[PDB]
């Protein structure tokens, strides 16, 4: 069983790609989110324009 | 009777020497698992990028 190990490994390289996919976006949340924690800081200082 | 009594004595000692035998051949075998196995596959570079 172990000699082919052909047709068992690009049903790995599937749901690798899309688990660094899955981590891609998530860190894209986290730096969105820090965007808007960014005005409401300035804009609650005092100075608007 | 005579006749027949030579010949069982004659065969208990096969059974009991063939029962010697396979002790000895069945701790090679023992030995014998392992990796003897494992160097037969010509696929090596298949079972390393399956194993990363």
């Amino acid at each position: 069983k172990l000699e082919n190990l052909k047709d068992k490994l690009p049903d790995i390289k599937s749901i690798h790609s899309k688990l660094l996919l899955r981590i891609g976006k998530l860190q894209g949340l986290y730096d969105s989110v820090q965007v808007i924690n960014r005005e409401v800081e300035g804009l609650s200082e005092g100075r608007t324009s | 009777l005579p006749d027949l009594h030579r010949e069982l004595i004659n065969s208990s000692i096969r059974l009991r020497y063939d029962k010697y035998q396979t002790r000895e051949a069945q701790l090679l075998e023992d030995t014998k698992t392992g990796r003897d196995v494992a160097a037969g596959v010509q696929n090596p570079k298949s079972i390393s990028e399956y194993y990363s």
